[PDB]
């Protein structure tokens, strides 16, 4: 299931595109937080599937200091929270022997501030979409099976788009009204 | 009467087209033409 | 015809076979035939039969 | 079941009579406090059906505080304490960086402050009463099957006894002593 569209569709939809695990092949014409110890980095790395960083001592940054409640929620083991307040005392040392800690401490604060949006509760498929490259590419017009189209405009869509025609068997989808990401999106998720 | 748009490698259309009694002499000639290629 | 063509020898008539493809089947199942217009040499069919 | 009562009497008696869900058509003649976070307001209108405001930043206002022991009584989540207290340390960042905020911690001081009455104990019916309406309209004369009459009197109140009275078979009501929103309501609950 290999879908062509409009470069600035799949540009404009690159994030939902990645979010959804569907690779990208398009051709171009012309401050961070950190943690205190790894742990809890990959704690909540493994929960929410955020990537996040380790303090290093590097430069004067901003902190998250994750607190009780949030050490609580997170199933944190007991050497976890010791070895988080041991590198705050040492902080405290460092600071003090003359840097932003926050210690946030509500669920919803971390969500709206960095990472990835939370796990909904349905069964799990074995993967998320049936379709596995949406590409913008003369060379592997014979690799795709369906092609989408959008009154947008790209330098090589003409192009394109007469030599997909072409195949005696392809699905043609085209769209006219609305929104054209929102009616991409549908149509990526009911192919 | 018009028929049904239909996609023309990007953009829609709704021609006609050729006659249906010109479209049919079209095919058996080149079906007769594919039959003496060799 | 029919007993001709299960036989496989063909024997003073001869069919011609047009080919199409998969999805033709669908899209021909969702569209009709409407006629428009006449032949316009079916006055004259006599004529030229004589 | 529609009734027909002098409007004065309706008039006195619209906050019992919104309160037990009978609709009212009557023709006449001639600062609150916000709770910090939505969910809290949202538990509280669940638990009691009064409707609170949010705070939103809008002007020095009084704030309502619900404390650990209304947190406790009240069921609220792990993620509701987080929130609220992470909106009053806020709170408190706003006004030192130069607004009343009231830590109430008893339900009855709650129930006096504002709101409704707790819930009584009883199995719940259909329905609280067996009428609908009652109103104070000639328009309406021919919906009514019962009327109430009192010594108090109202401008359109003797056009409509003699409209109502024409009726073949009507029930008729008066109250002569004692108080006469008492009398309207126990017959209110009784009919």
């Amino acid at each position: 299931a290999m879908l062509l569209a409009p470069g600035d569709v799949i540009k404009r939809s690159s994030e939902e595109l990645k979010q959804r695990q569907i690779q990208i092949n398009l051709i171009d014409w012309t401050g961070r937080w950190v943690v205190l110890t790894e742990e809890i980095a990959r704690a909540i790395e493994s929960k929410y599937g955020t990537k996040i960083d380790v303090y290093r001592d590097e430069v004067p940054a901003q902190i998250i200091e994750v607190e009780r409640s949030l050490q609580k929620e997170l199933g944190i083991s007991r050497e976890g929270v010791a070895e988080q307040t041991e590198r705050l005392r040492d902080l405290r040392r460092k600071e003090k022997s003359g840097i932003t800690i926050e210690g946030v401490m509500s669920q919803k604060k971390l969500l709206s501030m960095i990472g990835g949006v939370e796990r909904k509760m349905a069964p799990i498929g074995a993967r998320e979409s049936a379709v596995m490259l949406v590409s913008n590419s003369i060379k592997d017009v014979v690799r795709a099976t369906a092609y989408f189209t959008a009154p947008t405009g790209d330098p090589h869509w003409k192009e394109v788009a007469r030599e997909a025609s072409k195949k005696k068997n392809i699905l043609a989808y085209t769209s006219t009204g609305g929104d054209v990401k929102t009616e991409f999106l549908h149509l990526i998720d009911h192919l | 009467i018009k028929t049904t748009p239909y996609l023309e490698g990007d953009v829609l259309s709704s021609d006609s087209g050729p006659l249906l009694s010109v479209f049919a002499l079209q095919e058996i000639m080149q079906k007769v033409r594919q039959v003496q290629a060799d | 015809l029919l007993p001709d063509l299960i036989a496989g020898a063909h024997q003073n008539a001869d069919p011609v076979v047009l080919d199409v493809s998969w999805i033709s089947l669908w899209f021909a199942f969702n569209r009709s035939f409407e006629p428009t217009h006449r032949n316009e040499m079916l006055e004259v069919a006599p004529l030229i039969e004589s």
